[PDB]
C-alpha cells in the first residue's frame, strides 16, 4: 500500500490514526517486518496523483 | 480475667494473621514502578505495547 509519511509510524502494532483505526490494522502479536520508503519521483504529479 | 496480656499468645497469632492480610491487601495500592496501580488508568491512557 501507499500512505503520507505521517502515517508511517501507524503501521506498527499498537497505533492509532486514520489508517491504523480504519485501513490497514497489525495485531497486538505481529510478527514480521515493515518496509517503507519515499515514492515521491513516482507517485507524485504536479496536477496532483 | 486481670492481667491483659494473660492470652498474648494467642492474641498474636490472631494479630499476625490480620496484619498479613491487610499488608497483602494493602500492596494493591503500590505501583512497582508503573504510572498507576490501577489497571483500567493502564490500559485507558496507553496504547496496548
Amino acid at each position: 500500500f501507499v500512505i503520507k509519511g505521517n502515517e508511517v509510524s501507524q503501521i506498527a502494532p499498537g497505533q492509532t490514526g486514520n489508517i491504523a483505526d480504519y485501513n490497514y490494522k497489525l495485531p497486538d502479536d505481529f510478527t514480521g517486518c515493515v518496509i517503507a520508503w519515499n515514492s515521491n519521483k513516482l507517485d507524485s504529479k504536479h496536477s496532483g496523483n | 480475667f486481670s492481667t491483659p496480656s494473660a492470652l498474648g499468645k494467642l492474641q498474636d497469632v490472631v494479630n499476625h494473621n490480620a496484619q498479613a492480610l491487610n499488608t497483602l491487601v494493602k500492596q494493591l495500592s503500590s505501583k512497582f514502578g508503573a504510572i498507576s496501580s490501577v489497571l483500567n488508568d493502564i490500559l485507558s491512557r496507553l496504547d496496548p505495547p
